[PDB]
């Protein structure tokens, strides 16, 4: 629609993330690319991003080499960019054919010359919200009667950006001219929630005039979002593109989406990610599987238990992989690749264990972290 | 924490693509 700004919704992409690794090696940059086609397929007028595009401050040459080639690939054509600049931007050079103009904001991991200036020096990458007191400032973009005030502040250290809202040394900049029919969106990358009272950036904090909040820093994908009543906006963490450990938060599904702004009004699609390894965790209490007797030499018993808890998360992750490609396990369709499967392990109470490789040795070449495969812990 | 609000200050200021071949 001629009045409908379409942005591609992403975060934490973290390219060259376990590059070394023999079996996930290519995850990072599949992934990534799998992002900038679904913009391209999807036909959208740009793509923003959450920060944490590379996992190094230094990235390899692989690395960075793979992140060029799937922008100059996927971001660069003959489609007309329908976006009005209000008040350099990519898509207005005469020499660059840029059909899908990128923004992004920089997180921690990307850290005078950033790998997100190289991106930008390019002509691939509009690197914006930059944190130097913090100024706020907004670039405002145009589709038909549609009003986009986009802002970001890239990462700051927690507890830094905590005390300059605290001692009210943050300035956020609003445009004079057509007042409120701006939609604004917010592009952050922070801490959502931590022990520390100060590690984190509360909600409250953030301006009430914002409509939309994108929320990169946090991998967990919580694509629906989230609603705050004081402050009126809709907060959205679409989470990372790849697993940067085997967390609870890593485990919920990877998305992408689509943000449809028309007028003061949006509709965000969620779009699963195809190209995402399954990973599936299991969260285990001995003393609550009434099969095994505590308290006597029960290795045999403890065993048995924890190997049809792996069988049963790899059938999962296999089902989960074929429901996000759209196809079933016949001899003419592409098989799943090697899921990550974790089983945390409480043994309080009496139990006997295993050593963790010997048992993750147990599923070689049916896994793709064959080392920890189970973590066992106390309470 | 989730009392205070808005915290900082909230101010006031004042084809479309250039390429061919
Ligand atoms: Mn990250
Ligand atoms: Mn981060």
């Amino acid at each position: 629609n001629e009045n409908t700004i379409r942005i591609l919704i992403s975060s934490d992409p973290h390219v060259g993330y376990g590059e070394k690794d023999p079996v996930r090696g290519n995850d990072s940059f599949v992934s990534f690319n799998e992002i900038l086609e679904i913009a391209r397929e999807r036909d959208v007028d740009m793509i923003l991003l959450g920060g944490d595009i590379f996992h190094d401050n230094k990235p390899s040459r692989k690395a960075l080499y793979q992140a060029l080639r799937s922008l100059r690939l996927n971001c660069l054509g003959d489609k007309p960019c329908e976006l009005e600049l209000l008040s350099n931007i990519n898509y207005l050079d005469p020499n660059i054919n840029v059909a899908i103009p990128v923004f992004s904001i920089h997180g921690n991991h990307d850290d005078r010359y950033s790998a997100l200036d190289i991106l930008q020096v390019t002509g691939l990458v509009n690197y914006f919200g930059r944190v130097p007191n913090i100024v706020v400032s907004p670039i405002l973009l145009q589709k038909g009667f549609t009003k986009l005030a986009l802002y970001g502040i890239s990462n700051v250290r927690d507890e830094r950006l905590y005390h300059s809202f605290r001692e009210n040394k943050v300035k956020f900049l609003r445009p004079d001219l057509y007042r409120d029919e701006w939609f604004n969106l917010l592009t952050v990358h922070q801490n959502h929630s931590a022990h520390t009272p100060t590690s984190y950036l509360p909600e409250s904090f953030i301006q009430d005039f914002y409509d939309f909040v994108l929320w990169g820093h946090e991998h967990e994908c919580l694509i629906d979002g989230s609603y705050n009543p004081t402050q009126k906006f809709t907060v959205v963490q679409p989470g990372s593109t790849i697993a940067t450990s085997l967390s609870p938060g890593e485990t919920a599904p990877k998305h992408c989406g689509i943000l449809n702004i028309t007028g003061k009004d949006f509709h965000l699609e969620k779009i699963r990610l195809r190209t995402v390894r399954p990973f599936i965790m299991k969260d285990i209490i001995l003393s609550e599987v009434s099969s095994i007797p505590p308290m006597v030499e029960n290795k045999k018993e403890v065993l048995t238990y924890l190997i049809s808890k792996v069988e049963e998360a790899i059938t999962e992750a296999n089902a989960q992989w074929y429901e996000a490609q759209g196809t079933v396990p016949v001899v003419e369709n592409e098989k799943p690749p090697l899921p990550l499967i974790r089983l945390r392990v409480d043994y309080t109470g009496g139990y006997q264990t295993e050593n963790p490789q010997r048992f993750s040795n147990r599923f070689v070449g049916r896994v793709a972290n064959a080392t920890d495969v189970v973590q066992f812990y106390l309470k | 924490n989730r009392r205070l609000r808005n915290l900082g200050s909230v101010e006031y200021i004042r084809n479309f693509k250039k390429f061919q071949k």
